[PDB]
């Protein structure tokens, strides 16, 4: 099957406390808590938007304002059918080692942000690869990251 | 008129060109013209072994925001396929960010030199002054991972080669590697009267079994 | 003598073609062309402040709008009286490497950006350091900047 | 009560703790006070050979904006001393990134060790399993650089060291001379009963003379 998204797990979020909800390209957010899928969409554009983590993280980005804990959004993606599919073509041509040969098909793309007291900027860093356990340090040549050539978020708001 | 079939193109293309540079007008004109007929992810491979050349082809063309890398073949090796898979490749013992110092090992048996790098890290070449080992190192580490496979196939469509008959069967054999088994267009330019680094390892006569035996590649006279 | 600025080229920014004017820490600007004063406040913003490096630079903010061209603004520190200057200590210490034994005195803090056609946004890449020469790779963890532990910028305007 | 003795500290501080752990408690307070009571941009350094008390101590410390490091000697030596100022102190021939291992070399000769250092790129250990020469390689470049004493004076006000016993007469003068050459306040806590580790390598006759000839180091005892 074409690369799909898999799982998404929000944590320490504006009000997502621990959830690992899955995924799949098309995706539909609905419901009560009108505030929550408002987040949950921020979430993404600071996961995939460079217009949006440029800002950073506040105070009130966190659950119930907690500085202590340390937000952990980690997107979870599926590859398959290399050969066909486009956009597999474009997210792996962008990484650069990084990927197991173990397992060429998951695909985490974490952003870890803690919040420092003396200058009271949660600074969002990024912390994209194959495998939870081990991370190589991601290039980020300035304001553009190396996600930035891969994934850019069109925001449709009336 | 000859600028007709510059602009045509049409995949591989070969030009026999003459000496005094000339290669470097083509070289530019391709490389433009793939830039701005191109509209995908696809990004583009030249490399050249002059250093100097490097600098002004670098600074004759613009900033690209997709990645176009211009180097020499050793260094485009030990760049991206070597240092960042050379951890997924043959686990995590062995070293990602090294030198290269060809004078310092002259080993004459491969398994020798494969102890010595293993254990000492050091990384030389040959006794023999012919073949390089970086490039069968390459063919090593693109046979048995599959992501050095798929991120050569996704990052370059076309990759373009200079001054071919300075290369030697190891770096024909990689290059040959990546045109068959992984279906990446391939730019060679090539004077076949510019065979003067025979003693410093190179074997042209691969090249010219190419523009005889080989009929994809199509042969192009340039005045 | 206490640290003291030196000097800033500026180059291809919005007005400034050409520019090597001397600094010292007191510096007064006034005269004519009003919107130049303004752009040579924004380039010392650009050079120093993370508040607005995140928004990038824009067609409008190169010379001329020509964005064949490449902005450079180099800012020039003089270093002395390691001892006693508290503001000399904070500067070296965020600094690990790239400071050559044999000129400890002056320090250079350039600022390079090309503008890319395929996105329309001129990254700033921050190159700072020693030696004009040789630049070693900036940390850049995420938003914030080696610098930014150094050098904030507080604007004033009523 | 010794809770007010350790409250009102001053300079540097020598705590004669027990076994069982015990001073990483006191450690971690000390470290939490002089955090809490600075207001200015000094940062603290404190090291420990043990990774899993080097992990806990990272675990229940919050993040902190000033760059505070938590490591082993040797990698806090490799890390911020040797590897960005070996080119600047010993020109751009040395390298700059390089992995340790101790059992590739095995040398009996100081000039012998540095050729293989400045040649082959290897970085061992004497065939002596006293002394580290890491540690003697921090002394060289630290005099002969200003930059790196510049940048060790600036960063750390107080650098906190662990299980000082384990210590040899490299990194003791190297202490030695970043306490007395630069001014620098040591805060060191060891154990004289923990002298087990002196077939690694450990000599801690130098510490018990400080203990008792020196008198800057004030002595405490813990209950």
């Amino acid at each position: 099957g074409p690369m799909k998204f898999s799982n998404i797990t929000i944590k320490n979020f504006r009000n997502f406390e621990k959830v690992n909800i899955n995924l799949d390209n098309k995706n539909v957010i609905f419901g009560m808590n009108d505030i929550g899928k408002t987040n949950f969409l921020y979430a993404l554009r600071f996961l995939l938007d460079k217009e949006i983590r440029k800002f950073g993280f506040n105070k009130s980005d966190y659950h119930k304002h907690d500085t202590s804990k340390k937000i952990e959004i980690i997107l979870t993606l599926d590859l398959s059918n290399y050969e066909k599919d486009e956009d597999t073509k474009k997210l792996i041509s962008v990484v650069k080692g990084a990927r197991t040969s173990a397992n060429a098909d998951v695909f985490y793309i974490a952003l870890e942000s803690k919040y420092d007291d003396k200058e009271l900027y949660g600074n969002i860093i990024l912390k994209w690869g194959s495998e939870l356990d081990n991370l190589i340090d991601i290039p980020g040549r300035g304001n553009i990251n190396a996600l930035d050539n891969v994934f850019k978020v069109i925001y449709i708001n009336p | 008129m000859s600028r007709e079939q510059i602009i045509k193109d049409g995949g591989n293309i070969l030009v026999t060109a003459g000496a005094g540079s000339g290669k470097t007008t083509i070289l530019v004109s391709k490389i433009e013209a793939d830039l701005k007929e191109n509209k995908t992810h696809y990004s583009i491979a030249a490399v050249t072994f002059t250093n100097k050349a490097a600098k002004e082809i670098e600074g004759r063309l613009g900033y690209s925001s997709r990645g176009n890398f211009i180097g020499t073949n050793d260094g485009f090796v030990e760049s991206e396929i070597i240092r960042p898979f050379i951890k997924d490749a043959f686990g995590n013992d062995y070293p990602d960010n090294f030198t290269a110092e060809y004078f310092d090992n002259q080993f004459a048996s491969y398994d020798k030199g494969l102890q010595v790098l293993k254990y000492q890290n050091i990384l030389g070449t040959y006794s023999n002054p012919k073949k390089n080992f970086k490039f069968q190192l390459a063919l090593d580490i693109l046979k048995k991972s599959l992501v050095a496979r798929q991120y050569i196939f996704s990052k370059y469509f076309k990759i373009f080669i200079d001054e071919y008959q300075d290369s030697d069967k190891d770096m024909h054999n990689l290059f040959m590697y990546l045109k068959d088994q992984l279906k990446i267009k391939l730019f060679i330019v090539g004077d076949p009267k510019q065979s003067i680094y025979i003693w410093r390892g190179a074997e042209p006569e691969n090249f010219n079994g190419l523009i005889e035996n080989s009929t994809d590649f199509n042969k192009y006279h340039l005045t």
